[PDB]
């Protein structure tokens, strides 16, 4: 049933700018389900576990891929958070609660829940930082999660009980997608491999050029680098598949403002349409916006700041203004040097 | 030998030399003949103090019998380029170039000791060679003499004709006469 | 309640 | 109908002065919020976006005043929370969820009426890391609460105790506004590092400070999201707040206007205090400007102005009750200095 060719096209409809990442997920997703079709029946013994490790910058679409995949996929999907997770459940939460929410989506169907997908956001949150210690969000969380990720049956009261019984739902079959933004990881990889600082005439020095630090550096990531970050090596050993996402290109940004149905121009113009005046954006403004956005280095999430701040003056006085049929925005408006000219 | 002193700080004790200790307080010493090496060291000191604090006055103590002219003109332009007021003081003696840097200090912040002495004369030189070369170097040193008199009048306030007549030969001026001549502002007899 | 650790 | 930006700003002008740049920002959000709440999830463009404001300004510039005045004219519910007590990872003290439970007291347990509410936070700068990207000891209000808040702004549902069965309710935050703003301390040093580019020793090194450069207002204006990363904020948290408002330091003229024009101007408050006693209080124009000059030297903002007035009239306030048959009291500019005593009218 799974198709790697079609799934890549489907993700392209909702995600843009990450072509390599789509290929990685299609292989792991196809392999994981194919394994369950014939479980441990092949001649090959000790088959490696198929897991996913999403790693990319902010606004790269980590949370977006989990949403799009859930809609396209038939099995139930869940969206949890690592910040809420706590060890030995004092007042925050428990690891077993993740399984309870999965059944609510699957309507207490063990046969249908074991084939489900799991996605945990902000994986970096559980990084073990116990230099000055007890720790409820550090080693305790990762230790409990590793036990679950290893594959074990955990007691879960079905429906809560009206019984003193619990179901032994398997865990090795269920898939897991550990993803989150890694801050400081680039420095760790750069610290290990620099291959520079040559003072000789023959030697070369690169101060601004960083050999595509946003994308190339991620491609050369190793498990040993994450160990210094705080993660446990056994946790990384269980995830042979890692996804690397490069920084969005200026071309990709333009596509994100036009092709998607959640585009800023579409919603903002729709909002202006309610007022009664149409909104027009030229192509020259779009490429200009992309350059400013990349400078901020905030991702797509910070794109809105440039568009809104530029239109702050226009929206403030637009209701008072009358007899304006359409609004025209030029490239200079993005810079802010020239005010936009209205159409009557 | 140079003695070593100890500066008490909040972090801990630090051993500094006498010359370096005073430099921290915007104080520079001009000793011996004016040459290219000693002059290049003072320029770095003035620039260093400018960055540390541009609103605090600098104090320059001068005790030297003079020296090369080109080495001294670098100090004059440096004092005027930087915003802080370079205070000057005369200790022992102030020769031709030593006197020019003394009067070049900030107006109202120039002091002379009660027993100090200033001496001013014309530039010294010489050359050996063809007659054509002597004319070239003679016109050049004449330009400097004219240039040095113009600036001397600017700071001292006197007229250009008076400075020329007074600098034709060695002219010694006591500390009181320097005040009347506009070379300095007052005398630092005692501490108040 | 909470945790304190410094030097 | 809904209020217009010009109409709401005319109301804010009565309580706020010299912050034109900030009034327009709050006006568009309120206008956008009502427009978002005007249509019943029906629009030409689906998935209407949410914009979060980040108020940044000097000390005593009027940030806390705007959130208070906004709730008066705002019809929808409003809450005034604080980031001081936020406890990430469920430690002792208040939790992020509390902000939602507090929003029901003003809404009177109305979920449909609560999702259309506005939220304001203060002292958001205080929860930033100490200019260090990696946290060593898992800061509860550093690398903690900042992350915890991400889920709420992004849009999720959190269980809240209905009363003080014991079942909980779910309320989404995807269509709830949040105004997180606080006076950042030490931000000027970071901005100077990235924009002055003139440090060093030398003839050709542009080093001019304490006279022209290092202006508080100019530095804040040139702020960018990349600058906050060096300060301690996480980029994820900054991504959820695209809008940024840069307030300025109160000018000498602004102080004079704030002394008389506001409804609750300090000059009027003291007059009310004196009015009940039975003695009128008048301030001579010349005297008012002198107070403004002293306030700027203190560098404490508008709040610091009270100190100058209190000291000037400290002696008169002590002797006013014991004195009798006093109709009017006049304060002169010399009285502010303290050399002279204000005249009295019998
Ligand atoms: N790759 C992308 N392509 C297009 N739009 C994107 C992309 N990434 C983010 N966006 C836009 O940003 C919005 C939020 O994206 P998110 O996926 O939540 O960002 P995020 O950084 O992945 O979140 P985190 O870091 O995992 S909590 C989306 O609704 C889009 O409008
Ligand atoms: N623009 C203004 N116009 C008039 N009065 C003002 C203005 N800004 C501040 N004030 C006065 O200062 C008082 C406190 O203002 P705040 O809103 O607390 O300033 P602030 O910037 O929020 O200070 P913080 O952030 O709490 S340190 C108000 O009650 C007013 O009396």
């Amino acid at each position: 049933l799974p198709t790697p060719h079609e799934i890549r096209n489907h993700l392209d409809d909702y995600v843009i700018g990450q072509e390599q990442a789509k290929k990685v997920l299609a292989v792991a997703v196809y392999n994981h389900y194919k394994r369950l079709r014939n479980g441990d029946t092949s001649n090959g013994v000790e088959l490696g576990k198929s897991n996913i490790l999403l790693i990319g910058p902010t606004g790269s679409g980590k949370t977006l891929l989990a949403e799009t995949l859930a809609r396209l996929l038939d099995v139930p999907f869940t969206m949890a958070d690592a910040t809420t997770l706590t060890e030995a459940g004092y007042v925050g939460e428990d690891v077993e609660n993740i399984i309870q929410k999965l059944l609510q989506k699957s309507d207490y169907d063990v046969q249908k829940a074991q084939r489900g997908i799991v996605y945990i956001d902000q994986i970096d949150k559980i990084s073990r930082k116990s230099d000055n210690p007890r720790d409820v969000s550090g080693e305790g969380v990762q230790q409990a999660l590793l036990k679950l990720i290893e594959g074990t049956v955990a007691a879960v009261p079905p429906q809560g009980g009206r019984q003193q019984e619990f179901l032994q739902v398997d865990t090795s079959k269920i898939l897991f997608i550990c993803g989150g933004a890694f801050a400081g990881l680039d420095k760790v990889i750069s610290h290990r491999v620099e291959t520079g600082s040559g003072i000789g005439f023959g030697a070369t020095v690169k101060a601004k050029s960083d050999k595509a630090s946003e994308g190339e550096l991620l491609a050369q990531v190793e498990p040993e680098d994450l160990i210094k970050f705080g993660l446990i090596p056994e946790f990384i050993g269980r995830l042979p598949v890692v996804a690397t996402l490069n920084e969005l290109s200026e071309e990709a940004l333009i596509q994100i403002l036009k092709e998607p149905k959640n585009a800023l121009t579409k919603q903002y113009q729709a909002l202006f349409n309610l007022e009664g005046v149409d909104l027009e954006f030229r192509d020259e403004a779009l490429d200009a916006i992309a350059k400013k956005a990349m400078a901020r280095k905030t991702g797509a999430r910070g794109l809105r700041s440039i568009v809104e701040a530029a239109l702050l003056d226009t929206m403030y006085d637009l209701p008072s203004m009358e007899d304006v049929e359409k609004v025209v925005i030029d490239e200079s408006v993005i810079d802010g040097q020239s005010e936009p000219l209205l159409i009557y | 030998l140079v003695p070593m002193v100890i500066e008490q700080t909040s972090r801990g004790e630090r051993s500094f030399d006498i010359y370096s200790r005073l430099l921290k307080e915007r104080v520079i010493f001009l000793t011996g003949q004016v040459e290219d090496h000693m002059a290049n060291l003072i320029v770095a000191q003035m620039l260093f103090l400018e960055a540390e604090n541009p609103e605090k006055d600098i104090y320059l103590y001068i005790n030297s019998p003079g020296g090369v002219i080109t080495a001294g003109m670098s100090i004059y332009d440096t004092m005027q380029f930087i915003k802080p007021d370079v205070s000057t003081i005369c200790m022992g003696q102030a020769a031709s170039m030593g006197a020019f840097l003394l009067t070049a200090g900030a107006k109202g912040k120039r002091f002379c000791l009660p027993n100090s002495r200033v001496m001013i004369h014309q530039p010294l030189g010489g050359y050996q060679g063809q007659a054509t070369d002597i004319e070239i170097h003679a016109r050049e040193i004449l330009k400097v003499k004219g240039r040095m008199n113009e600036l001397m009048a600017l700071h001292t306030g006197q007229s250009l004709e008076q400075i020329e007549r007074d600098t034709e030969r060695d002219r010694f001026l006591s500390a009181p006469e320097a005040v009347e001549y506009g070379l300095v502002d007052s005398i630092l007899t005692h501490r108040n | 309640x909470x945790h304190x650790x410094x030097x």
